[PDB]
DNA sequence: ATTGTAGCTTGGATGTTGAGTCA
DNA sequence: TTGACTCAACATCCAAAGCTACAA
């Protein structure tokens, strides 16, 4: 239950600027407490949310 | 003394699966920019057709070995002119790709920093002028071979930030700290060889070799100083088909006593994890490939064999040390040790090794009804264990122990029911066949104002302050032919 | 008031972690 | 440069259906 512009951006950074995934990760993952249990009972939702567009 | 909370630990595990993960989904996404067809267009040119013959030789009937020689040749000659195609290689910005501290990680979300965005056209173009950091320069390599239309996969040593380290203070040294972290690449190469039927391991910008890895690779980090920004666990394969695989075995000596510990995979869960990323990264099915990789990594299981210290043992998946055997297990009769440990610093002193696979685990009765077990008839207990007020428990094996049934209930519904008048409901098994368990806050008073035939259903115990336990009824036992009529009162609770 | 309840001060055995010492 | 010790401070697993005093 992410927005657009998150989704963007870790999917800009996942594919082609991983070096800056640190501080974006410590960003987001302190914005979205639930993103916790999702990752931990459902990664591959994510993965196929950042395999999109 | 220098250890975290349990806070800290938690929140380590967490960010360390999130950041394997991204890792990995970076990997899956750079190796479709590697099978990029304009790319590969003019990578092709770049392979004169005597090379292009050497990576495809003839199959050879007789001795397929000499085939092998001309595909090393081959691979050896492409890594030779890949170096002229690159020539400007750049230094990494910050680490690269090696595994971070978490001090770091802390710190680096205080200081933001302005990052140069690269998209898939700035990869191609400069994989296509030959400038860019190591990683980006094997990158280029591996689609030069896919353009050759040879079976090469790229490999990512993912490095996320060790869950195991629980210091708080995670400084490193500074002295030939770059010099000691490029010493082992991330990125490398798999090329098969279909006459062999291996895949040969190849890195031609970091090490410039090419191996055929039986039990050492020149690839996995050694020393201390190495493997604190190079730890290898997860070593990851991406092939031309979009194929996913854990490639870890080919490349650790050690991984089932070693690299598992520093894995998240090292208890069920984070197995379980694991295979649901891969599966969500695997996009092919399986192939005779797969088979023999699959062959080659049982071998290397195989032949890996105890450790050599007690602490790879503690914990270990397949072995145990005769002096971790819990007091309520016993060695499988008719086995024995399957081997032996030298315990270094002491003369001739050595220890017992048993293969898990041996080891049976014993409950007490009471256990046992605790699983929905009762003991068969004439069972003789196996091994004898003192508690508190002291008192001889006796330990039975799976073998001795059935599955319990109980009564069905009656007609009406009538459900029959221990000393306390509630049933105990421990496992699936111990709810009647005719019979079903609704838990719910209010399905006991649901149960009770329909008036119907049901039972308390004890589902476990609350171990609380004083010095006592309680028993949590968390439901009713319910005939199944009522359940919706359950169901609906519990729904219209508010209404009695 | 002859019942309803706040309060009693999970624990005890066993494993994990890093630091340090030794051979 | 190796690992087996020990130390101490937590953490984690696992048992498995109360008891007293006192206010109302």
């Amino acid at each position: 239950g992410l927005t657009v512009e998150d989704l963007l951006s870790l999917r800009q950074v996942v594919s082609g600027n991983p070096e800056a995934l640190a501080p974006l990760l410590e960003n987001i993952s302190a914005r979205y407490p639930q993103l916790r249990e999702h990752i931990m009972a459902n990664p591959e939702v994510f993965v196929s949310m950042l395999l999109e567009a | 003394r220098n250890v975290c909370s349990n806070e800290e630990r938690k929140r380590r595990k967490y960010f360390h699966m999130l950041y394997l993960v991204c890792l990995m989904v970076h990997g899956f996404i750079r190796n479709e920019w590697i099978n990029s067809k304009r790319l590969s267009r003019k990578l092709s040119n770049l392979v004169p057709e005597k090379v292009f013959e050497l990576l495809h030789p003839q199959k050879d009937e007789e001795l397929p070995l000499r085939s092998t020689r001309k595909l090393l040749d081959g691979l050896k000659k492409c890594m030779e002119l890949w170096q002229k195609h690159w020539k400007i290689t750049k230094k990494y910005d910050n680490e690269g790709l090696y595994m971070r501290t978490w001090k770091e990680i802390e710190m680096s979300a205080n200081n933001k920093r302005k990052f140069k965005t690269l998209k898939r056209s700035d990869f191609l173009r400069a994989v296509s002028k030959g400038h860019g950091d190591p990683d980006i320069s094997v990158q280029g390599f591996v689609a030069m071979l896919r353009a050759c239309n040879v079976n090469a996969r790229l490999i990512m040593s993912c490095q996320p930030p060790d869950f195991t380290n629980m210091k708080i203070d995670t400084s490193l040294n500074g002295n030939n700290a770059y010099k000691d972290m490029v010493k082992y690449p991330i990125f490398w190469c798999e090329v098969w060889d279909k006459f062999s039927k291996k895949w040969i391991t190849v890195d031609p910008v970091n090490l410039k070799t090419i191996e055929q890895v039986r039990l050492h690779s020149k690839l996995a980090p050694k020393g201390v100083a190495c493997c604190e920004r190079n730890m290898l666990r997860y070593v990851i394969a991406y092939d031309r088909k979009y194929g996913c695989r854990d490639v870890t075995r080919r490349y650790a000596q050690w991984m089932n006593s070693k690299v598992r510990k520093r894995r998240i995979t090292k208890d069920d869960f984070g197995e379980k994890w694991f295979r649901k990323v891969i599966t969500a990264l695997h996009h092919r099915k399986r192939t005779k490939i797969d088979d023999y990789e699959d062959q080659y990594f049982f071998r290397r299981d195989e032949s890996e064999g105890i450790p050599d210290s007690v602490q790879d043992l503690k914990n270990h998946p397949y072995y145990v040390l005769e002096q971790d055997i819990k007091q309520t297990q016993i060695v499988k009769p008719g086995c024995k040790e399957c081997g032996y440990l030298k315990v270094h610093g002491k003369v001739g002193k050595v220890l017992k090794v048993y293969a898990k696979r041996d080891i049976a685990d014993l409950k007490s009765a009471r256990q046992w009804y605790m699983n929905g077990r009762i003991l068969k008839t004439g069972s003789r207990c196996k091994k004898v264990i003192k508690r508190t007020v002291e008192e001889d428990e006796r330990l039975y094996s799976f073998e001795d122990t059935e599955l319990y049934i109980p009564p069905l209930a009656s007609a009406s519904g009538e459900i029959t029911k221990n000393t306390f008048g509630n049933i105990e409901v421990f496992a699936p098994t111990m709810i009647p066949g005719n019979c079903c368990l609704v838990e719910n806050p209010v399905a006991i008073k649901a149960a009770r104002f329909l008036g119907v035939e049901f039972a308390p259903a004890v589902t476990s115990f609350k171990f609380e302050r004083g010095s006592t336990v309680k028993p949590v009824l968390s439901g009713i036992v319910v005939a199944k032919w009522l359940r919706e009529a359950i169901e609906t009162a519990i729904d219209g609770i508010e209404f009695i």
